[PDB]
DNA sequence: TAATAGATTAGAGCCGTTTA
């Protein structure tokens, strides 16, 4: 179970991109159930699995396939090992380059099941966003937005709000899957097209990530699409503009050539590596860039 | 009775500031970026292995065609579309021959051994894991 | 200026490709220019034999391998051959005009 | 008349072929070589006659 | 410490490739 997330986190203090890719994988009829069709099935997406590995091999040589200002996309995951808090960030550069580094460094909660980040730990994760947003584009973010898969306490969030610097906006965000609002649509057998919002209330809402595309006419998703639940429970912000900003994370997924993934990027990304970094032993100033662990 | 709204799907950029919604058809049409000038494969595996991957990267070179083309877009070429060289036959190859940590070992010492003692460069490494 | 035929196994015999290739055939007599038909080989299975009769006399354009080798072939031809500021702004605006119309968000309520 | 023909095999032996033919426009010669000067989209034999007992 | 709930949350696996 664990060989590849543990090799990524073996070759990470010698900084070399690697992609791991399965012989059933690129070969996929040779390797048949032994009564029929190939274990795995991959005529139907052939092409477009050639796609995906192309695209990821391009992202792992240095390549930037595609891209998307003064906002911090500040995505970050925790993990269970104690528990680790790790980050994956994006920026927009003066010279219109989208960085997509990563926020890596993962702070330790000795408690067993609070997915909240400690006041120094807290500190320490948002200091090292602010350093980096400072690096990269010369100055300090005018907004930084912080998303994850939980709620966020209070202590922490006056930790956030104490290490911040003045003219530095923070907005929380939380986004949750499979939360029981499966909306089907009336008129046709198609369900309904992505790009779709429920307003809750003015800081709740639902999203359709994933759903039926125009484009593609065809769903992202099979069966009914499952909306992500965006709460900003904390901070202030307009639900319109967070909306957007989500439905732009959704489309960084460098690991694939889709069209969109259901979730945030951002998120997806931070956990990728959270699981990484916590499949072996610590170490220290980890690479940060996602062509190491994607 | 609650109302859906609807918001504009944002726009990826390609190359030649063109932008484009689906990634496939915008790589496909303009491009990435940034332009490398190739791709030094390393592979880490065994022959069959080997067979497997130069064939699959032969392969990458030709178009495949996808079951429903208007669903999911159809792969030109990998020189169709990103524009960098990624041939089979200029591969960097090393041969392979608690279980877990052994097996990981295995693949980290063999790639050590290529990235710090050969000469030959790579610009990224295809473990191709046996199944 | 130039008539590009795509040779695979089925665009080399259809009724209106070589009604097509046949008008190009005749107008490439008129203006006396034999750089005028390119073949664009694109079809594995089809070898360089069992091709159209008419075409069988041309110089093809190997695309059947790497289909940006082909492209690039295409180029060098062309500027070679003086075929007449490229923007790729255009063609962004014309992938969506024609390959999606019926694929798009209309404004209608449901 | 005044060119210089290189004939050879074509998918097996380029190499030698493509590298005489710059070595030899390098150094002033004129060279008519099936896999640099023969344009796509022309009858490649008759232009082939045309260049032996043309231009050669 | 055990239990009964809701609410969050996290991990793992598993099949299909998105109706033309
Ligand atoms: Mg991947």
């Amino acid at each position: 179970a664990q060989f590849h997330d543990q090799l990524k986190a073996r070759l990470l203090e010698h900084t070399i991109p690697t992609q791991i890719l399965r012989e059933s994988t690129l070969a996929w009829r040779d390797f048949k159930n032994t009564f029929g069709a190939p274990i795995r099935d991959f005529s139907k997406i052939e092409g477009h699995l050639a796609w995906t590995i192309s695209t990821a091999a391009y992202y792992k040589a240095g390549g930037k396939p595609w891209k998307l200002p003064g906002v911090c996309y500040l995505g970050l995951v925790y993990k269970k090992i104690q528990n680790a808090c790790c980050a994956a960030q994006m920026f927009l550069d003066n010279g219109d380059g989208t960085v997509f580094k990563g926020e890596v460094g993962p702070w330790y909660n000795p408690e067993k099941g609070e997915y909240h980040l400690k006041p120094k730990e807290a500190k320490a994760l948002l200091t090292q966003a602010l350093e980096s947003y400072k690096e990269q584009n010369k100055s300090y973010p005018k907004e930084v937005f912080i998303h994850a898969r939980t709620r966020f306490n209070d202590e922490e969030w006056n930790a956030f709000n104490e290490v911040t610097p003045k003219n530095t906006n923070l907005v929380g965000v939380t986004i949750t899957k499979s939360k029981p609002l499966k909306l089907y649509k009336t008129e046709g057998a198609f369900p309904i097209m992505r790009g779709n919002a429920y307003i809750v209330d003015e800081k709740k809402a639902f999203l359709w990530t994933l759903g039926f595309v125009p484009k593609l006419q065809s769903t992202l998703s099979m069966e009914v699409p499952n909306p992500i639940f965006i709460e900003i429970n904390k901070g202030e912000a307009e639900i319109q503009q967070v909306l957007k900003d989500i439905l732009a994370l959704t489309k960084l997924n460098y690991n694939a050539c889709i069209y969109a993934d259901g979730e945030p990027v951002t998120l997806r990304f931070a956990n990728k590596i959270g699981e990484i970094l916590t499949a072996s032993t610590e170490i220290k100033t980890p690479p940060l860039a996602f062509k190491y662990y994607i | 009775m609650k109302e859906l709204i609807y918001i504009e799907e944002p726009s990826i950029l390609f190359a030649h500031g063109q932008k484009c919604t689906d990634p496939r058809d915008g790589l496909a049409l303009f491009g990435p970026l940034n332009q490398i000038y190739g791709i030094k494969s390393g592979v880490v595996g065994t022959q069959k292995g080997l067979q497997i991957f130069k064939s699959y990267l032969d392969k990458i070179q030709k178009p495949i065609y996808n079951h429903n083309n208007i669903t999911r877009p159809m792969f030109p070429g990998f020189e169709a579309v990103f524009g960098c060289k990624w041939e089979s036959q200029n591969i960097v190859f090393k041969e392979i021959t608690k279980r877990t940590y052994d097996l990981v070992t295995l693949f980290n010492d063999k790639i050590i051994t290529a990235n710090k003692n050969d000469e030959e460069r790579v610009d990224v490494w295809f473990v191709i894991v046996p199944e | 200026c130039k008539f590009l035929i795509v040779s695979s196994t089925a665009g080399n015999k259809r009724e209106g490709v070589l009604k097509e290739l046949a008008v190009a055939t005749k107008v490439k007599k008129h203006l006396q220019d034999d750089m005028f038909i390119i073949p664009l080989a694109i079809d594995e299975n089809l070898s360089y034999d069992d091709i159209n009769i008419e075409i069988v006399r041309l110089n093809a354009i190997d695309f059947k391998k790497s289909w940006a080798k082909g492209l690039q072939d295409l180029l060098d031809a062309f500027e070679k051959q003086n075929v007449p500021p490229p923007d790729h702004s255009k063609s962004n605006l014309l992938y969506q005009q024609i390959f999606l119309h019926d694929k798009q968000a209309i404004e209608k309520e449901e | 008349r005044n060119k210089i023909f290189i004939s050879h095999a074509t998918p097996e032996d380029d190499d030698f072929t493509r590298w005489l033919s710059l070595k030899l426009i390098g150094l002033g010669y004129e060279v008519w070589c099936d896999i640099l000067f023969l344009d796509k989209g022309v009858d490649f034999w008759s232009t082939i006659e045309k260049e032996i007992r043309e231009n050669t």
